[PDB]
């Protein structure tokens, strides 16, 4: 099959701690997954359902 | 669009430089002017040393391991010139005249003077009579049981300057062996392979391995004289005893005629010191001796810290 | 030193809608909004049949006339849903502070979810009624075969 | 979810299920040797030309070590990934029926 070729990511998908993340390691000693995503969800919309 | 990889060298880069130890401050005599400027900056560094007032004059954030030298001068007779580096020596003491000669001495002169390895000696010295004259109460010393408190161990040498009759010799006392002449290229020590046991397969849930193997040096006493063997352990100064005196039971079996009832003077069976310590989990290496009648097959092993213990009665 | 809540997943249902499958090929769909009451339905079939006269002096059959009757059977299709009383009660009360809050939509969406699970039941119960009902009217091939 | 059925049968009550995966960490290490000869000339600046000779080398070699660790690093990625792949991945003829 005369493909040979697919394409592909060049760079890997970044993650770093933010501060909101960084308050939560120092003190609790536990971080979320991406905070702003849980805080989109929780505290900005009521419902926002799935 | 390349894919940039997995992994960043400026990281590595930046923090292998911090890594580097600053460079020795080396200082120009020939020249005034640049020995004025090393003087300067000497000042500064005590400067930035000493200080408890500032931070950066803090410097001590993040070992000096050369060996003691001990230099020995003994005669061109009780020595060969071709004998290899690194074996371990054993220095005997004179009575009143000590500068004449130091009189060490080396484990195949041992086996001479204590009468295919007898081959190879014998191609090294073929007239050791003068390495009777070095021990006048050898004979007596047998007998007296005396003679491992004389035979006192010097460990490997690193350097023999070769004169005429004189020899120069810089031996390892304590500390791992090292050399001199370079930026302290380092040496191995050997011991014959035949003459030693290995007393950790002597007797071959599981045993568990340290870290560190030792070699204790140990001198006997029987019927057919006295001889000298070093052993290869690692288990404990506690343990090694035992262990050898269960090797041995053999042979003590045959002294009952030996001793004497009235004079208790020669009872003892042998004494037992640690000469070193070197890396377990590796074994050793097997080379022959490269000389005129060599046949000898030897024991040559890495990573030796001098270490050098007493002799302790062992029967 | 910490440890990480690294991703949140939840799976989604979803709808299967009778219509949407080929099966409904093989139906028709009346929606009758008060089923309940029909006690009985009949659908009669009145079908004549000729025949070919003969020269033979063969005794005739007469015209021919077939009356065939057949009629509806009903089914019945329940599940069961189970609430805690506390989320029924937590609904009603408004939220005084926003972890009432939190808790209120927390309930509401549970509950909600609850019933999204009985109506994806009960589409399930129909389209296995319908393939049920198709199975139970199938008789075999090697019997078929020689009759057809 | 659940069918509704017809069959006199008890119904099922609504089900969840809570399952947690967690982490494994894969640790790897590589080595790296600097000559004391090669490292000392490089704090100092060459004049002759011989010092810059050996400064040159330094440098080449040094360079050479570094690169060879960063490939050692990706070469170590690469294995860690497929011996992950492969502890997980059940032999053939279970998991053909298992399926």
């Amino acid at each position: 099959e005369a493909d040979n070729q697919i394409m592909g990511p060049s760079s890997y998908a970044s993650f770093v701690v933010r501060g909101e993340n960084l308050v939560t390691a120092v003190s609790y000693g536990r971080v979320m997954r991406t905070f702003e995503h849980f805080m989109a969800r929780i505290v900005d919309s009521p419902e926002k359902a799935g | 669009m390349k894919v940039q990889g997995s992994v960043d060298r400026r990281r590595l880069q930046r923090r292998i430089a911090g890594l580097l130890p600053p460079p020795a401050r080396r200082l120009n005599i020939s020249r005034g002017s640049e020995f004025t400027r090393d003087v300067r900056g000497l000042v500064e560094e005590h400067a930035q040393a000493s200080s408890l007032s500032a931070a950066a004059v803090w410097r001590a954030g993040l070992g000096w391991r050369p060996p003691v030298f001990g230099d020995f001068l003994i005669h061109a007779s009780s020595f060969n010139n071709a004998e290899a580096t690194g074996t371990p020596l054993f220095q005997f003491k004179q009575s009143d005249p000590f500068s004449g000669v130091d009189a060490v001495f080396t484990p195949l002169s041992l086996f001479i003077l204590m009468n295919g390895l007898t081959r190879m000696a014998n191609l090294l010295y073929d007239s050791p009579a003068t390495l009777a004259d070095l021990v006048p109460d050898f004979g007596r010393l047998v007998a007296d049981r005396r003679f491992h408190n004389f035979i006192t161990p010097v460990g490997p040498l690193v350097e023999n300057i070769k004169s005429t009759y004189l020899n120069k010799i810089t031996t390892v006392v304590h500390g791992p062996v090292v050399s001199k002449a370079i930026p302290r290229s380092t040496v191995k020590v050997t011991v014959p392979q035949e003459a030693f046991v290995d007393l950790d397969a002597w007797l071959s849930g599981l045993q568990p391995c340290p870290a560190d193997a030792r070699l204790y040096v140990a001198l006997t006493y029987e019927e057919a004289g006295p001889r000298f063997t070093f052993f290869q352990s690692s288990r404990g100064h506690c343990q090694i005893m035992n262990i050898l005196r269960i090797y041995y039971s053999p042979s003590i079996m045959h002294r009952y005629a030996v001793v004497q009832p009235l004079h208790i003077e020669e009872l003892t069976f042998g004494a037992v010191a640690c000469l070193g310590t070197f890396s377990a989990t590796d074994g050793w290496r097997r080379s022959a001796f490269n000389y005129r009648g060599s046949s000898l097959p030897v024991v040559e092993i890495d990573s030796f810290y001098s270490n050098v213990s007493d002799w302790e009665v062992i029967l | 030193k910490f440890e990480v809540l690294l991703g949140v997943y939840t799976n989604a249902i979803q709808y299967v809608r009778f219509l949407e499958t080929a099966l409904a090929v093989s139906c028709v769909n009346t929606e009758f909004k008060d089923l309940s009451r029909m006690t009985d339905g009949k659908i009669q079939f009145r079908i004549s049949v000729p025949t070919i006269a003969h020269g033979d002096g063969r005794r005739p059959s007469k015209q021919r006339t077939f009356i065939v009757v057949k009629n509806c059977h009903k089914h019945h299709i329940s599940t069961e849903m189970e609430l805690s009383m506390l989320d029924l009660e937590i609904l009603h009360s408004i939220p005084e502070t926003p972890v009432e809050y939190a808790e209120y939509v927390g309930a509401v969406k549970t509950v909600a979810s609850a019933l999204q699970f009985g109506v994806d039941a009960l589409e399930r119960g129909l389209i296995n009624t319908v393939l049920s009902v198709k199975l139970r009217h199938a008789p075999p091939m090697f019997i078929l075969q020689t009759l057809a």
